[PDB]
């Protein structure tokens, strides 16, 4: 099972918009401590669970619903529904376990899914990136993997881990 | 809406049956009725639909032997059976949908299904 | 991982006394509706969770006090803290999702255990046995086993599933 | 009851260390003080113990090398280290123990341990 979804194709507000929202996210849970934009989570899935098919079927729907013509500026609204709606898999996914890593935490995760995403564990990610003052590039992946450990074990099964960098 | 089943039975491979599905109430015109069927141990398949206007749609396992047709008067739909084979042994249900657009499809009712029994 | 316990060496009330810990197990969790005896339960179980692995720790570890020299009165106590203890990983599964199904399943399961165990998913089952009127023999079995589907997909993982034949 | 590890260091392979552990409080009779090391990414494994009346116990791996003895009266406990080998490196990590029964161990007590590095 893989399903990855790269869209290049943002405005710079329908980028700031989804960041915004990633941010009530980060603010929604336990908080933890002991150039380019990158923004969103890295969760990691049990696809043997009920949960974790239930899951696979609401993300499938979205990147599904995402493939549609016109489909760009929904995109926000849409994203507003999958991961806020906790009478949905992944809406409760988010809402329960999710924790805020520092950011020399999150640098290695994130390099290495951008090693693993360039060429067993169920991975699950939604990840928006600026490369900039002006803008030069803005962009949503946004995917379900199977991989090696991105996690230092620091993570468990629908825990879900938050990026953040700047 | 009700949706009642009828005309299943037993038959030798190679018969025919008439599938028989009535709706207790009138069918919007956006509505599509389709015949499911669902093999001992198996998930319900399609196996044929039919819309308002008698655009038909058939599944490949079936195409060529059976033949769906809809009386919008009676708020019916048939299914002709012909050339039956044993692999066609199934609870055979119909249904009520309709397409909200190309993407969606929204299932209202279902029938209580009726049993049809090909022997060898 | 295997882990597999017999004892034929019980007595009547200690039979009798497990019996009681098990129906109070039966009464405590939803009941559901659509010679000799067999009292206990299997519960499927996911190794790669905390939860699957931290029962094991207090399984394996009941097994290897079982393993005792004198250690025969004691199985009455030290099974109602076991299954009756929700501060732990197996008295707290127990608790969650444990359903009582009706004999009609029950033989099934049961009789499928009794072959798999005889010659990928973890089961676990604790299961007492009377054969008489008289007592011609009392037996507990009880282990950990990885094999072929006993629960018909009418189970899901920790759920726990009430034997009761008579 | 806090215990203090010292003498760890860097030294070379073949070479010698003596670590030191020394409690703030009595240690009870039936209190085992052991030695634990620490790999870097590694768990932390059993080196060696001694009870209260000297008997002592060694892991395999530094059997014939280590020497384990206690001082009762300071309430401190020693590992002389001989014949040292680059898998030596490690964080050492004192603590006190008793047995409850023949499979019973409760831990009461670490140190914070300290650093051993052996050169090649």
């Amino acid at each position: 099972v893989n399903i990855e979804f790269e869209a290049y194709s943002l405005s710079d507000n329908d980028y700031d918009g989804i960041k915004k929202l990633l941010q009530q996210l980060f603010l929604k849970a336990p908080v933890n401590t002991a150039d380019v934009e990158v923004f969103g989570f890295i969760s990691l899935l049990n696809l043997t669970e009920r949960k974790g098919t239930q899951c696979v079927e609401q993300i499938q729907e979205l990147v599904l619903r995402f493939c549609e013509k016109n489909c760009e500026k929904s995109m926000v609204e849409q994203l507003d529904k999958f991961l806020n709606d906790t009478t949905k898999p992944v809406g409760l996914l988010l809402s329960e376990r999710f924790i805020n890593v520092p950011p020399q935490i999150a640098l290695p995760m994130y390099q290495q899914l951008q090693k693993e995403l360039a060429g067993g564990k169920c991975y699950f990610y939604l990840l928006i990136s600026k490369t900039f003052q002006v803008t030069a590039l803005v962009s949503l992946k946004a995917g379900l993997i199977q991989s090696r450990s991105t996690l230092s074990d620091f993570q468990g099964t629908f825990m879900t881990v938050g990026i953040a960098l700047s | 809406v009700q949706l009642q089943e009828s005309g299943g039975g037993l038959v030798q491979a190679g018969g025919s049956l008439r599938l028989s599905c009535a709706a207790s109430g009138t069918i919007s015109p956006r509505g599509v009725m389709g015949w499911y069927r669902q093999a001992p141990g198996k998930e319900r398949e399609f196996v044929a639909a039919i819309n308002y206007g008698g655009t038909t749609y058939y599944a490949d396992s079936v195409k060529g032997r059976f033949t769906i047709s809809r009386d919008n008067a009676k708020n019916t739909v048939y299914l002709q059976m012909n050339s039956l084979k044993p692999e066609d042994t199934a609870v055979y249900y119909c249904a009520v949908y309709y397409y909200i657009n190309s993407q969606r499809k929204v299932l209202l009712y279902w029938g209580q299904g009726t049993q049809v029994t090909v022997s060898s």
